[PDB]
């Protein structure tokens, strides 16, 4: 999930735009 | 966006700024 | 409530949160 | 205090409402 | 004032209070 | 810069203000 990679590695702001609906 | 380490609430702020309008799911499980 | 470890400003946040009109005291001290 | 039980260790939301008033 | 280390969006909010109406300046780089 | 006064080691409310306008 989120936690394994944008808390234990890093998240650009696509990486993290992907857990959006 | 920031090249931090994002965790806890600020992972969830991060993805309250980046989604807005659209809106998330935050599920933290292994 | 989350199962992790809260400290700092987030601990006082929780605390906020948990009494609401009740309040509460924050006292950090050894 | 808090800062042994709630941040040294983990709290719940009870061991978190002895803190209220 | 507190005798914390601040860091990341805490050290950014502290700089807020301590400022104010002042405003300032957060340029994180080595 | 301010990450290696006041995240590296501790500021005071002084040491911070330097970092106003
Ligand atoms: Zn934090």
């Amino acid at each position: 999930g989120i936690v394994e990679q944008c808390c234990k590695s890093i998240c650009s702001l696509y990486q993290l735009e992907n857990y959006c609906n | 966006f920031v090249n931090q380490h994002l965790c806890g609430s600020h992972l969830v702020e991060a993805l309250y700024l980046v989604c807005g309008e659209r809106g998330f799911f935050y599920t933290p499980k292994t």
